[PDB]
């Protein structure tokens, strides 16, 4: 009983029901199916406009990301970056990816005991809303982590 | 203390027998309709033998020295005769007996005497529940080794590669003296016992769609 | 244990049926002699669908059935 | 195969008076032998402020076999020597006989003695002459001791002096 | 076989007084030895603060051979080795007789003595003189202990000593 | 080997009145032995000024062999040969007994003496007589001696007499 | 303290992942089963990656494996 753990370490059910609950008052989308989990942020919290660069104060809620990411016991994630249309369809490709690069290369600097993680960006090739008429304000522009858990 | 220990045991082992003796008595049908039996008997009234499959088999013998080959069968239990089928009660099946003597040894007066007697009766019931669940498992193992035994000597008899088992009868009309009389004295043996073979033609193959 | 209760009362046991007959023609649901067809499916002992309990006595408290089977179910420990 | 000077527990289920010794037996209640049981005696010391039971006639079931190791006894729980049972049971019935054989005695000598200085008379006679007889047969029976009893209904702890196989 | 150190009953309806030892014979009813019955006799102690039975020829029926496994009793439904019977069977008779005879012949010597500071000289004399014998012979028959009775209606317990076959 | 005449513990849990000897066990917690139990037995000294327990006995476990280094006991953390005890047990009972009976004697026997020069007179009664034969039955018991006894959780220690192997 | 916190409650265990289940339907982060998912890297015992330790009681305070290896730190020291 010294020897064997009760719990996994750094697990808190009524925490991580609690932090769900102050991310998605902050905007954020959970999205909890069978035990694949889905995390959407929106662009404009995280980039400027047209930008393959990290705002300074986005750091706290990347902070935050990590600290619900520590959390669950897991094997391979999955990060995938969409746009809106503005030049190209090359650049717009390659800006995503750009994007989806260096949250990733930061996720992975933070300390979460992943196995896998996958990074792809597809500009504006797949739209979840009709409406279009946002600049990067509009919602199809966005980041998307997604993973199965283990066990 | 240790009687604690040893009533703890008894009891938790034997409610958890009650508990998983009621729980597959309720659960009944389901067990004959997985593990129908006399469906399985073939046509001569004698229970078919027991098959045993394993793939890449490699030995160490010592430095220098391994062996290895792809499959391996092996006979475990020779076909023979039965008059009624086996069921799954004479393999799943843990006995009850209530134990029903309690006397106080180690002698509960203190309060924390009571106390360690109560925690002694506690882990001594957890033990019970794991002694339970283990027997379950061994027994779930070793019917389940039989009917797979079966059910391969279904396959390679589908494959060709066993002798069904060669059957030869007599028939002896009215016998006896002038006391004693039986009217169809009819004595069959099995001569060939099911062997598997050794010749590379005699397999064929299946494919499916 | 009242079995003809509301009728008539017993009248004799038809221990052929094995039931108590009530004054009016009836059968009750309880039964007389230990010959009778009733519901069985769960009982009590160890050593079952074996040998039995041996008729030997031992230094442990290990019990094998009739059977050349040991039972651990029945027997004690440490 | 037992090791030297180690304990077990027995339960004692009947009670005797410590007047006629004898063999009792006790039933193991823990270890290795399970079922076994055990006569042996006791000593009547002459301070009672111990009793013991030395114990050497050991049955154990599964083979009629009767091995002979021989132990004594310490109190479980306490880890000595002493008896839980009473000590005082033949003191001051005696006491009060002497005394009162005593009292007698004095009562018919110094109040014969004061006569010089009917009913007070034979108060004199009285305890005058049946001070004395019953004074020293009181004297004669004063030497029964005490007796201890052990009882029925506490175990006791077995601590061995030798091995056996 | 019977293990060394187990308890049976025995069935007893006969009494026996503890004066003259004598053949007296219980019945096993219970156990394995049935029909069974066993012979022996009684002890004296000193003291009177139990009595028991000393059982040594015990018979068992079915085979005509009479075994000598010998044992001693416990009082049936006590565990106790106590004997429920009567002690105080001699105690008041001689102490009423020997204190009658001295306070007669201290009324005799004391009312003689006080005649200086004819019928009740006469009780006088009759005190002084049928103190002295009376006295004396009840110092010589005074030492009768009591004696103690079982019942003709009472079991008893036994708890081996040995085994047999 | 072991040299001959180095300082071990032991441990002891089990205590015993100096009345009767027996078998006791010390438990040796430290050193080259590890479950190692030692029994002996104890002596009782004219005088208390010191008290020990006779060691002769050594189990040890592992193998079987019982080999027969034997010692004797130190008070632990004081390295003396006294035993932490109790001696006061019976000086005042038998003191108070016997100072209270001649006092009795006494103030019969004088307040008879003071009577040239009823209640009163049966005060000299009672004292003149109950004095004297409890003044010879407390010289008679006045030989008893106080008892020590160990304690059921001290330790002691143990220095080595001869070699073993 | 409550596995199932701020959630439905203890409902029961999974003896096939070895692990309780909340009474909303996720999978909780307590076990209950010894045979589940640890992860643990510290470990005691000594005769460690050897023949483990020698079940004979020597004498010496020296402690050897089972495949020949002394292991001095597991021993005492002179």
């Amino acid at each position: 009983v010294p020897k064997l753990p009760c719990r996994v370490d750094g697990a808190c059910d009524a925490t991580i029901i609690k932090m769900m609950t102050d991310l998605n008052k902050k905007g954020i989308k959970v999205a909890s199916v069978g035990q694949n989990y889905l995390i959407s942020i929106p662009a404009s919290a995280l980039f400027a406009d047209q930008s393959p660069r990290l705002n300074w104060a986005s750091y706290s809620l990347l902070n935050e990301i990590a600290a619900f990411l520590k959390q669950f016991r897991k094997i391979a994630i999955t990060v995938t970056s969409y746009s809106s249309k503005y030049v190209s369809v090359k650049r717009e490709r390659a800006l995503t990816l750009a994007r989806s690069r260096v949250v990733s290369e930061y996720l992975w600097s933070q300390g979460v005991d992943s196995r896998i993680i996958f990074t792809q960006g597809l500009g504006s090739d797949k739209p979840i809303t009709s409406y279009t008429l946002g600049g990067d304000r509009s919602p199809n522009a966005r980041v998307e982590i997604t993973f199965r858990r283990a066990v | 203390k240790e009687t604690a220990l040893s009533v703890g045991a008894q009891a938790g082992l034997a409610w958890r027998a009650k508990i998983i003796d009621e729980q597959l008595n309720k659960q009944a049908r389901n067990l004959d309709a997985i593990y129908d039996f006399n469906s399985l008997v073939l046509e001569h009234n004698i229970l078919p033998p027991v098959l045993l499959e394993g793939r890449n088999t490699l030995n160490l013998a010592d430095a220098q020295s391994i062996r290895i080959s792809d499959r391996t069968y092996k006979v475990a239990k020779q076909a023979h005769f039965i008059t009624t089928p086996p069921t799954w009660r004479q393999y799943l099946w843990m006995d009850y007996v209530k134990p029903e003597a309690p006397n106080v040894t180690l002698l509960p007066k203190t309060k924390a005497e009571k106390e360690i007697w109560c925690i002694y009766t506690e882990r001594g019931w957890k033990n019970g529940i794991d002694q339970a669940n283990t027997i379950l498992e061994e027994n779930i193992a070793r019917i389940k080794e039989d009917f797979g035994g079966m059910i391969l000597y279904r396959k390679l008899l589908a494959m060709n590669m066993v002798s069904p088992p060669y059957v030869s009868h007599t028939d002896l009309g009215v016998t006896g003296d002038g006391s004693e009389i039986h009217i169809d004295d009819r004595v069959l043996r099995i001569t060939a016992l099911p062997e598997l073979n050794v010749n590379s033609a005699e397999w064929r193959a299946a494919v499916a769609k | 244990d009242g079995c003809c209760s509301k009728m008539g009362g017993i009248n004799y046991c038809d221990s052929s049926a094995g039931r108590l007959v009530c004054n009016n023609g009836f059968y009750s649901t309880c039964y007389c002699t230990r010959h009778a067809v009733m519901d069985l499916q769960f009982l009590m002992g160890c050593c079952l669908w074996h040998g039995g309990v041996y008729p030997q006595l031992n230094s442990s408290g290990l019990v094998v059935c009739n059977d050349g089977y040991v039972s651990e179910e029945c027997s004690l420990q440490k | 195969i037992i090791k030297t000077g180690d304990i077990m527990f027995a339960v004692l289920d009947t009670s005797v008076n410590s007047d006629e010794p004898g063999p009792i037996l006790a039933t193991i209640v823990t270890g290795k032998l399970k079922g076994s049981k055990l006569i042996g005696s006791f000593n009547l010391p002459s301070n009672a402020d111990k009793m013991v039971i030395t114990f050497n006639t050991m049955s154990i079931p599964g083979a009629e076999k009767t091995i002979s190791i021989s132990a004594y006894a310490i109190d479980p729980n306490t880890a000595r020597t002493a008896l839980a049972s009473r000590t005082n049971h033949h003191y001051l019935m005696r006491y009060g006989s002497l005394f009162a054989s005593s009292f007698l005695q004095g009562f018919g000598n110094a109040f014969q003695s004061a006569n010089t200085t009917s009913t007070l008379e034979n108060a004199v006679i009285g305890l005058a002459t049946v001070g004395k007889a019953w004074s020293q047969q009181a004297q004669q029976l004063f030497n029964t001791p005490t007796t201890v009893e052990v009882y029925s209904g506490t175990g006791l702890g077995i601590l061995f002096t030798q091995d056996v196989t």
